């Protein structure tokens, strides 16, 4: 359990792994370049599991860059960062999928899913010990979703014993970019429910939702929104990043936080919450603030099945279990019964950029239900008039595959709901 | 915020603790099932000890002590009194008692009372008969009982010529302080009472539940056959020229001392993980002579109606808030 | 409250005090580790079949 | 004389074995190269220490011990540490990738492709012995290897080495430093495959070292290098009586024999005590009777549970330091007078009692202070059932949502495992309310 290979597609996909990867090269001491420049070993104990070394002492991202046009990886590749990604990685078409799930997943994403199994193929064959992959898409476009989905089906065929974690951005009409979302986010949350071990909910109504009410920032950008996610992303791979006890590799944390394969839905969370001192108390309390989730979803309106907290920074150990311990039995309630001591807690010397220390929060939580309740209302809206189906029955579809879609979602909603009544 | 469970639904005493933790504003009540409590009203049998003290971040406290049951039943009682250097078969305030399975020694001091031509009259109870012939208690019993002498001169109220039995209510928190609640209550028979026919059960045992049934004169003295402790101690005064304290509840005391005393090392829960209290109800005998025995010690046991509120509020004062502290004229005893 | 079988040596010394009188085989074990194995590949050739 | 042979599985077996054998090199002065100036037999001998060492012709004193883990972070730390020149590579076994917290993963998946590798490096070691006696075996509940593989492996040795003892120390999990929710799954499971091949098993409950840690040592928060090294002085001094002259439990058989009337009652309590801080400047030495009375405070048990409420089947005092047996009889007597031992009585009313008069070592540097005497109390009671209740619980709850059990059907186990070692858990807790309460 040591090599990770991560995989990001389509513009959501490719902007917000370009942001991981600098934080993440930031928190390691890596330069643009690939070299490293910090003065801490703890910074490249586990260095591997992110990074491959090259000649001389370059550290190079175990990335690979997808997309079905060329735009956002030129503008990756012009970024910051963009030096530091192998160029053979770089796999991209030129026609696009226009915002469509069956251009992503039948037709344009299938004539270049194979040569982006080629470079992932290379990637795996120089690995030691290859645990699995992590892919960063969105739901609500094309190349994201229906490719992203396509990737993983192929993946899932060829390395079957390996772990599948995906960042999947939710649509929201607060942030949206087109009326199909809820259809190509529908057509994308089945095959996640079959295909993946674990998945954090990003969904960008609660990022919109931080960055207006908590960021007092009047008008959010997707860098807004994304400045969140890439700090939530670092947040809950510190414990794959740096040495630890606690769900050290992907296989663990899916152990811990997958009770059963289909609930492995995660609402992350982060503390505090920027755009200069905190307390342990107050860490822990913001970090299980139903204002600092990343899923739009009230977690008084569920419960708890597990949760991972991951404190990071120089602070009491014994303060953080004694306000983790006072969280719990303070609500207990929200916490299921029938799976005890299912809250563990990782504590991290190495803060993020900026702040002294943070908290970083993935719950399993049934509340996660309403999420995929709000796309199904959504999805049912259009789909009781087959509006804007011509879009995808052009590409080969056909409506009983919509009609399945939904009824998987409605039984994903009705499977929270009887581990939140039980 | 506390945090408390109910597993014992049956109990009235701690209903109304329940009811008075939960108007404080600062205890909240749980699922039965939930261990993250920091206390515990358990259930009378096979109460989950070994699970107690397990889990971190809380300071649990418990309602019942883990081995008070040698106490609190007939058998072991007898045995605990028998086999206890401290309590010894010397003991003077218990009467004399045998343990019989469905003997000799029953039989042997029996024989020396026959050809002594003293009182005979022995008590079978389990957790009743009144016979003075041996062979028909232990004829009833094969039909585990603890055979007693039976106290045939009591000391009877007037008038009614009548028997009575006091309750004492005991708190051991959980530094093992004895706290005797400074109300008891006599049981009262409302028939007079009839040494020469033990064959009726009802100017002989003083239950509340017996009396209430088969006694024609029930409430007739006072309600409903409850004699409280003013009333009793002026009684004492007009009729024999004695203090309740004097002639009686210093005997008590040393009783409810010498049984606890005697189990501390047993049940003391003073360096464990967990903490237990726990409420015991103290049945006495008065002799003519105003001796003082005791008859048996309860475990579980209720309150007189117009005495709960006070001493439920005195619970929720000495054994949960002293470890669960919230944001004189005390109504106990301290024995020490 | 007697004390028996003393033994004194440069080291220390032991002895005890009363105070009161009163497989399953390597075929059977190969077996259950291959019929795991072989429910392990069914569920994969199961997983396989879907994806095709 | 006759070798004992130490397989550490997992990390925590891993780690306790770390301690125990940097333990074991201090107080036999047995430098960290291996050389040992007061052994005068240079290439090899048959003194107690060489139940445990065996000797090469250049005057190294090597451990008669394997190390297994299926990932190799924790063992490099072995093979890079100060006592790496102590042991050779085939010692030191390692996989790719962990067992994850999952027992089925341990001990089929991966445990399948391992066993064998294993179970020839402990060949090895066992072809040096003249008389090999036994294994000691050190590993978690908790852990996917050190619960699945472990029990393999126990299995595998009882099929190879049918005559010999083995005795376990055993791990029992804890919330406070716990890694995983699944461990009651893995400890009941490792229990039921492991329990007909363990002769003697000593459960160490985390939850009774980190509170002794955080109360007698002061740490506020005490790591796995703290609660290692107060686990293994309890290590030492059980298995004292096999490395030291000495006429009590000097052989593997004469644990079970000492401690376990009843086969599958295999679980004796440990106490132990004292546990004094060595910042503690000013220190006040504790006599053999305070010493004594406090193998009865639970407080010092390594397993948290009443034993007055249960009963007593054998009782040993393990005496390190500055004690007499008058002393000790002394201590007993008082002690008697004062608490609640009861014993069945189909037994003996008695203590089996050993005394070594080396006072217990303590790492330089670390937090134990020098006592002048210390005392293990190694005794077979009821109440220790109550840590298998708790486990049984905990196990209870899950299982009946079958929570988390994909996981374990998914490595090609099935599900009926589960309700089969539940069920022999259930069996185990019956025996110990017969063999303990009366009606
Ligand atoms: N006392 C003590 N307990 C430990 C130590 N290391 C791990 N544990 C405990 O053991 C349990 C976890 O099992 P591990 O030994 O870490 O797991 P493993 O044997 O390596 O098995 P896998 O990692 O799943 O392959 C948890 O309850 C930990 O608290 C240690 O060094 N000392
Ligand atoms: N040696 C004795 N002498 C005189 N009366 C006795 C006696 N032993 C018992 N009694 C009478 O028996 C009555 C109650 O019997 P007992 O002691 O068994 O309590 P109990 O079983 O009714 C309540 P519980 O068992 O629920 O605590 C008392 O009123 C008492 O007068
Ligand atoms: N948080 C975040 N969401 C984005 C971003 N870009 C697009 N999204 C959302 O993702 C959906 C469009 O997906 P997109 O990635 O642009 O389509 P694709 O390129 O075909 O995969 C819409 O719901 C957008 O709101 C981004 O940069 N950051
Ligand atoms: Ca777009
Ligand atoms: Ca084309
Ligand atoms: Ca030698
Ligand atoms: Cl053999
Ligand atoms: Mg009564
Ligand atoms: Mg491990």
């Amino acid at each position: 359990m040591r090599e990770i290979v991560h995989i990001q597609a389509g513009q959501c996909g490719n902007q917000i792994g370009a942001k991981f990867w600098e934080v993440i090269s930031d928190e390691h001491g890596i330069d643009p370049t690939g070299s490293y420049h910090g003065d801490s070993d703890l910074q490249l104990e586990r260095i591997n599991v992110y990074y491959n070394e090259a000649t001389g002492n370059k550290y190079v991202p175990r990335a690979i860059l997808v997309d079905l046009e060329p735009g956002t990886m030129d503008s990756v590749r012009s970024g910051p960062f963009g030096q530091i990604f192998r160029p053979d990685n770089f796999v991209f078409g030129q026609s696009g999928a226009g915002n469509n799930w069956a251009k992503g997943h039948y037709t344009e994403g299938a004539e270049l899913v194979d040569s982006v199994l080629d470079v992932v193929r290379k990637e795996s064959e120089s690995c030691d010990c290859l645990q699995g992959f992590q892919l960063t898409h969105s739901l609500g476009g094309g190349t994201g979703s229906g490719m992203g989905t396509l990737l993983i089906s192929k993946i899932r065929e060829e390395y079957p014993d390996r772990i599948m974690n995906t960042f999947s951005v939710m649509p929201s009409p607060k942030v949206s970019d087109t009326v199909v979302e809820p259809y190509n986010a529908t057509l994308s949350v089945h095959q996640l429910v079959e295909n993946t071990d674990e998945t954090y909910c990003i969904d960008n109504e609660a990022l919109y939702d931080i960055c207006f009410r908590t960021l007092k920032l009047t008008t959010p950008t997707y860098g807004d929104l994304n400045h969140l996610v890439s700090a939530t992303m670092s947040g809950v791979t510190t414990c794959l990043r740096f040495p630890g006890q606690l769900n050290a590799d992907l296989r663990k944390l899916a152990v811990n936080m997958v009770p059963f394969p289909r609930l492995h839905f995660f609402m992350p969370g982060f503390a505090p919450l920027t755009s200069r001192a905190l307390t342990v108390p107050e860490l822990t309390q913001q970090m299980f603030d139903s204002k600092n989730m990343m899923a739009a979803c009230d977690p008084r309106h569920g419960r708890y099945l597990t949760v991972a907290a991951i404190f990071r920074g120089r602070m009491s150990m014994k303060e953080v279990d004694e306000q983790m311990l006072n969280v719990q039995n303070k609500n207990s309630s929200y916490f299921v019964e029938w799976i005890p001591n299912n809250v563990k807690t990782a504590v991290c010397d190495i803060p993020p950029r900026g702040l002294k220390m943070s908290a970083t929060f993935i719950g399993n939580s049934t509340a996660i239900q309403e999420l995929f309740k709000r796309i199904s209302e959504q999805f049912t809206a259009m789909f009781r008039r087959k509006a804007f189906l011509h879009w995808y029955t052009g590409e080969g579809m056909d409506e009983m595959e919509f009609t399945e879609a939904e009824s998987n979602m409605n039984d994903l909603v009705s499977e929270y709901q009887q581990y939140q009544d039980a | 915020m506390y945090t408390f469970v109910v597993r014992d639904e049956n109990s009235s005493v701690y209903a109304e603790v329940s009811r008075l933790l939960l108007a404080t504003g600062q205890w909240k009540r749980l699922r039965k099932d939930n261990p993250r409590f920091n206390l515990m009203l358990g259930e009378r049998n096979r109460l989950p000890f070994g699970r107690l003290g397990h889990e971190p971040g809380l300071v649990q406290l418990v309602n019942y002590y883990r081995g008070a049951d040698k106490l609190c039943r007939k058998a072991s009682l007898v045995k605990l009194i028998k086999t206890s250097p401290e309590l010894s078969e010397s003991c003077t305030w218990f009467p004399e008692s045998y343990v019989i399975y469905p003997r000799e020694v029953f039989l042997a001091a029996y024989n020396r009372r026959r050809e002594g031509r003293e009182g005979n009259v022995w008590i079978a109870k389990s957790s009743i008969l009144i016979s003075s012939e041996a062979s028909e208690l232990l004829d009833f019993i094969d039909e585990v009982h603890v055979i007693q002498k039976y106290l045939e001169k009591p000391l009877l109220l007037e008038p009614g010529h009548r028997k009575f039995d006091i309750r004492s209510w005991v708190l051991v928190d959980h530094l093992y302080n004895i706290y005797l609640y400074r109300e008891g209550v006599l049981r009262t028979s409302s028939e007079p009472y009839n040494s020469a026919n033990f064959q009726d059960k009802t100017c002989h045992l003083t239950n509340h539940c017996i009396q209430k049934e088969y006694s024609k004169n029930y409430g007739r003295y006072e309600e409903g056959n409850e004699m409280f402790f003013e009333e009793f101690n002026q009684y004492l005064m007009d009729a024999l020229n004695t203090t309740l304290e004097n002639s009686i509840l210093l005997q008590i005391k040393h009783i409810i001392r010498s049984c606890l005393m005697c189990i501390e090392p047993a049940i003391s829960t003073k360096h464990l993980h967990y903490q237990s209290f726990q409420l015991f109800g103290f049945d006495f005998m008065v002799d003519e002579e105003l001796k003082v025995w005791l008859i048996e010690v309860n475990g579980a046991p209720a309150c007189a109606q117009k005495l709960y509120a006070e001493l439920c509020q005195g619970i929720v004062d000495v054994a949960i808030s002293s470890v669960f502290p919230l944001a004189p004229t005390s109504i106990f005893i301290k024995l020490h | 409250m007697e004390v028996i079988e003393l033994n004194k040596c440069t080291s220390g010394q032991s002895f005890e005090v009363i105070l009161k009188p009163p497989d399953p085989s390597l075929e059977e074990i190969q077996k259950k580790l291959e019929a795991a194995e072989e429910r392990r590949k069914y569920q994969e050739a199961e997983l396989l079949k879907h994806l095709a | 004389m006759r070798e004992c042979i130490s397989i550490h599985v997992g990390q925590a077996g891993v780690q306790i074995g770390n301690a125990c054998w940097e333990l074991y090199c201090l107080e036999h002065g047995i430098q960290p190269d291996g050389q040992m100036p007061s052994d005068k037999t240079i290439g090899g001998g048959d003194d107690s220490f060489n139940t445990f060492f065996s000797e090469t012709g250049a005057g190294k004193h090597v451990p008669r011990a394997v190390f297994v883990d299926l990932e190799p972070t924790v063992i490099d730390e072995v093979r890079t540490g100060t006592y790496r020149q102590l042991f050779h590579p085939e010692q030191l076994i390692t996989g790719k990738e962990d067992a994850a917290n999952n027992y089925a993963r341990g001990h089929y998946t991966i445990g399948k492709e391992i066993i064998d590798l294993v179970l020839d490096r402990i060949r090895k070691l066992a072809d040096q012995c003249t008389g090999l006696q036994g294994f000691l075996v050190f590993h978690s509940f908790g852990g996917g290897t050190g619960s699945g593989f472990t029990s393999l492996l126990m299995e595998r040795l009882s099929v190879d080495y049918g005559k010999k003892s083995k005795l376990e120390f055993s791990i029992y999990p804890a919330p406070q430093v716990s890694t995983a929710v699944v461990e009651p799954y893995n400890s009941i499971l490792t229990t039921h495959t492991t329990l007909e091949h363990s002769d003697c098993a000593f459960m160490v409950d985390n939850e009774a070292i980190y509170d002794i840690c955080r109360r007698n040592l002061d740490i506020e928060r005490p790591t796995y290098t703290n609660l290692n090294r107060l686990i293994s002085q309890i290590v030492s001094s059980i298995t004292a009586s096999l490395r030291f002259d000495g006429a009590l439990n000097v052989d593997l058989t004469e644990f079970q024999t000492n401690l376990v009337p009843y086969p599958r009652i295999h679980f004796p309590l440990a106490t132990y005590a004292p546990v004094i801080s060595a910042e503690k400047a000013y220190h006040e030495q504790l006599s053999v009777a305070e010493i004594t009375n406090a193998c009865f405070e639970p407080a010092n048990q390594m397993v948290k549970c009443d034993p007055r409420h249960g009963k007593y089947m054998a009782c040993c005092l393990l005496y390190r330091g500055d004690v007499v047996p008058k002393d000790v009889n002394a201590a007993i007597a008082t002690i008697k007078t004062k608490r609640s031992i009861q014993f069945v009585d189909w037994c003996p009313t008695g203590f089996k009692v050993g005394i070594n008069y080396q006072p217990p070592t303590v790492v330089p540097g670390g937090d134990l202070a020098k006592v002048q005497r210390a005392v293990c109390m190694l005794s077979n009671t009821t109440a220790i059932a109550e840590a298998w209740a708790r486990l049984d619980h905990k196990f209870d709850l899950m299982y009946a949502k079958r929570a988390f059990v994909h996981w374990y059907v998914g490595e090609g186990m099935e599900e009926g495992e589960f309700s089969e070692a539940r069920e022999d858990m259930a069996a185990l807790e019956k025996d110990y309310e017969e063999v303990g309460v009366d009606s």
